[PDB]
RNA sequence: GCGGCCCCCUGGACGAAGACUGACGCUCAGGUGCGAAAGCGUGGGGAGCAAACAGGAUUAGAUACCCUGGUAGUCCACGCCGUAAACGAUGUCGACUUGGAGGUUGUGCCCUUGAGGCGUGGCUUCCGGAGCUAACGCGUUAAGUCGACCGCCUGGGGAGUACGGCCGCAAGGUUAAAACUCAAAUGAAAUGACGGGGGCCCGCACAAGCGGUGGAGCAUGUGGUUUAAUUCGAUGCAACGCG
């Protein structure tokens, strides 16, 4: 964790869309190595969000990603016994991954009977910054604005 | 009553606490406060939070004479001197200059020496 | 002995001043005069490296 | 031991070349002198300071420091007291013997003309040969090679203790023993775990996530039980589907 390098790894996308972004979404939506049902629910969610939004599905997807987008964060170091953190602009790849996982966890925060219905409804109401994960984005923003007093 | 719009500000700094005071050119004070008055009892008094919050509290208390510029009379080597100046430069006041008036006694009397550390 | 810096630091980062404190001279002048002791800067660190 | 600035009395050192007296010197047992800070006596003075005491927290345990107060005493003028790690742990005075980069002090004739050439001297720094040194190290200011003196040493405790004579106003200071006891007490030297006191690299241990269960239901064996016994051993990362 101190000598290794980063190779910018990439794994199997969905051939219909063929986008690395959608590739990473579907590949992190995977659980325990599940392909058929996971991709089926992914496409169900995509078609349902397109139906409810009415606009183009891909641009609605981009608008949702922009809505969930956070800006800054800090890292815990425990230097002087009090909160002594240097606000570091998180990596664009890491920022994107964290936004992905916040969306996935916002989806995960329910226990609904039907995974497809729950996923579609929550992502659709989160597409216009009024769903579930935007509260987490606001909470993370509130975690900022105060860690710059110590640098 | 009798707005002045000009004066000088006295600033105190100490290891255990800090206070902010404000007066006019000739020297009849108008504001007074303790950073501990805004709370933060204990060692947190030395943190800039209490100093700055007392700074805007005093500034709000002194708006009523309508001041626009002030001068920095800082005292003591204690931590700080940064929250007050940059809390008052935007509280509604414009700074003029800086000074150093912390005393340097010319080896007059024996300091408290019983203290080990 | 003086601080006139900005907002961001607010905590420690004066350990350079701890290194520049030179605890010998302060601990020597706060309590009485010696006239033979502040020499520790020389003649006993470089000149006493005995192996 | 000496540190603001002014004035008055005053002590030594050193330099330049001049004359001048002609061994007039060196060392010193008893004896006079000086000798930081604490102490004692007469008074005066008291800003801050802080032995003794006053109160709180303090833990297995504080009459320890930490904090808040607080007399003598630190100050002045006269007197007593003669001790310290009063150490450069190196008594004084002379004559010689390889080297280096400085601080500082006045004159030489130049060539301050730049801050360079004469140290021709004095006092001081720091490294380092021949030579000594048990070793560390000393190393032209010797712990070298020689000379003149003096003062001091014969194992550690018992001990700078006790009587005795001096010095003092007291607290006390100088001069200095024995009986008994021990197989030793002691210096220098990296020779290693000790790096809890400092520097430097390493590990899914830390800077992230997924599961588990100390949350419920079932076997496991010990340290083991309710019975007839419930085999030899698995009691620190060396107790579990192990022998």
């Amino acid at each position: 964790p101190r000598r290794r390098v980063i190779g910018q790894r990439k794994i199997l996308p969905d051939p219909k869309f063929g986008s690395e972004l959608l590739a990473k979404f579907v590949n992190i939506l995977m659980v325990d190595g599940k392909k058929s049902t996971a991709e089926s629910i992914v496409y169900s969610a995509l078609e349902t969000l397109a139906q409810r939004s009415g606009k183009s599905e891909l641009e609605a997807f981009e608008v949702a990603l922009e809505n969930v987008r956070p800006t800054v964060e800090v890292k815990s170091r425990r230097v002087g016994g009090s909160t002594y953190q240097v606000p570091v602009e998180v990596r664009p790849v890491r920022r994107n991954a964290l936004a992905m996982r916040w969306i996935v966890e916002a989806a995960r925060k329910r226990g609904d009977k039907s995974m497809a219905l729950r996923l579609a409804n929550e992502l659709s109401d989160a597409a216009e910054n009024k769903g579930t994960a935007v509260k987490k984005r606001e909470d993370v923003h509130r975690m900022a604005e105060a860690n710059k007093a110590f640098a | 009553r009798k707005q002045v719009s000009d004066g000088v500000a006295h600033i105190h700094a100490s290891f255990n606490n800090t206070i902010v005071t404000i007066t006019d050119r000739q020297g009849n004070a108008l504001g007074w406060a303790t950073a501990g008055g805004s709370g933060f009892r204990g060692s947190r008094k030395s943190t800039p939070f209490a100093a700055q919050v007392a700074a805007e509290r005093c500034a709000d208390a002194v708006k009523e004479y309508g001041i626009k510029n002030l001068e920095v009379m800082v005292k003591g080597p204690g931590p700080g001197r940064e929250s007050t100046i940059r809390a008052l430069n935007a509280a509604g006041f414009r700074i003029t200059n800086i000074t150093d008036v912390t005393p340097i006694p010319h080896n007059g009397c024996r300091p408290p020496k019983k203290r080990r550390v | 002995i003086k601080v006139r810096e900005n907002e961001p630091f607010d905590v420690a980062l004066r350990r350079f001043k701890r290194s520049c404190e030179k605890a010998g001279v302060l601990a020597e002048v706060r309590r009485r005069e010696f006239y033979e002791k502040p020499t520790t800067e020389r003649k006993r660190a470089k000149a006493s490296a005995v192996k």
